[PDB]
């Protein structure tokens, strides 16, 4: 749910 | 197949000042770290680093290694891929940025191939999407055809890697699959794509987030092979502070990255005529930034450390010292002591400066  | 050495730098990049923070490469870095030093591998790990930090602890790396030395680098963190060439972005990156704030992982191999070492491994956890703004077209030198080169991408060209929003101590995806293979005594291409069939079943990540093998390795070589820091990771001795009063106190100090370092104290010896006393830390180089509101916490959890009550002694203050790269001089902070004697009414306020050098990644 949260990207790099 | 023999390696000379194994040698392995691992980087996550969390506390972005321009862009959005990060918060698993912390426990994927710790986890990985610890992995891979089961294997043997000589580890330097590192959090939070800006371009020129990025850049000098990949020329620290280079110096380790040699002919045959089998050379690996993880990366968790911000990053991305322009036309073939990926980019990891440091803390300090502006926005927007370009490649000149960036270190391209090509060039980070190219000088890898010339220590002429017997295998290169590149994990990288990081998004690949191109970027807009960054529109240098810099062609490099032709790779020489070493055959010894295995890239795994936590995720495909123009597609992101990701970690689990609000999920406390949990890895994000490319690890919380690698860190069940890492062991396997198997060629590394074999173990990477048996990972890239376990995170298939991930359902979060599905259509989104699917390992990227490349590889030209043509022998069975392995993160097991067996081998047929030093200076970077000197960690100052517990000591025994003895005060004017009587009072005895013990600092002690543990690694948490080559550039972490948890630092606790305790009362190890209190005269019968003291009735009461206290030992906190204080006055640390500015450089290190330590809010003084973070120090002298009853609980190594409290200072935003990965370390547990359970991996450290009990019942002293810890304080968390994280970007020790930045530390150009010594480690010189202060133990004060608070105490009162039987029968008296005043409290005696004594303090002690310590100084311990250049600790882990500060030695340079």
């Amino acid at each position: 749910v949260r990207p790099r | 197949m023999l390696a000379k050495d194994k040698v392995a730098l691992l980087i996550g990049n969390m506390n972005y000042r321009e862009h959005p923070k990060l918060k698993a490469p912390l426990v994927d870095v710790y986890e990985l770290t610890n992995l891979l030093r089961q294997l043997d591998f000589k580890v330097v790990s590192l959090l939070d680093l800006t371009e020129y930090e990025m850049r000098n602890a990949v020329d620290e790396f280079l110096l380790l290694l040699d002919k045959g030395v089998y050379g690996l680098l993880y990366y968790a963190g911000h990053g991305y891929e322009n036309f073939g060439n990926s980019f990891m972005v440091p803390v300090d990156a502006p926005n927007p940025y370009r490649s000149e704030n960036c270190l391209c992982v090509q060039n980070i191999l190219k000088l890898m191939q010339e220590k002429e070492t017997g295998l290169n491994v590149f994990l990288l956890d990081m998004c690949r999407k191109r970027n807009d703004y960054d529109d240098t077209i810099p062609i490099l030198d032709a790779l020489k055809v070493t055959a010894n080169i295995v890239f795994g991408y936590a995720t495909c060209q123009g597609a992101e890697a990701f970690e689990i929003q609000h999920s406390g101590l949990a890895n994000g995806i490319f690890m919380k699959f690698l860190k069940d293979r890492l062991l396997e005594d198997k060629k590394i291409t074999v173990l990477l794509d048996e990972v890239a069939e376990d995170m298939g079943k991930c359902h979060l990540t599905k259509g989104k987030q699917a390992l990227e093998i490349r590889s030209s390795l043509s022998e069975k070589r392995a993160l097991t092979d067996p081998i047929q820091w030093a200076k970077a990771h000197e960690l100052p001795e517990s000591m025994c502070l003895k005060f004017d009063c009587g009072v005895q106190i013990q600092l002690g100090f543990a690694a948490e990255f080559s550039n972490v370092m948890i630092i606790y104290t305790s009362i190890v010896y209190k005269p019968p005529e003291i009735i009461m006393c206290d030992a906190y830390v204080t006055d640390f180089p500015l450089d290190l930034d330590i809010d003084p509101k973070d120090a002298n916490k009853g609980t190594p959890e409290e200072t935003g450390s990965y370390l547990v009550s359970k991996d450290l002694p009990k019942h002293c203050l810890y304080t968390r010292l994280s970007s020790l790269q930045k530390l150009k001089e010594h480690l010189v902070f202060t133990v004060c002591l608070s105490y009162q004697y039987s029968g008296l009414e005043d409290t005696v306020e004594d303090k002690q400066e310590v100084n311990v050098g250049k600790p882990l990644i500060a030695k340079l």
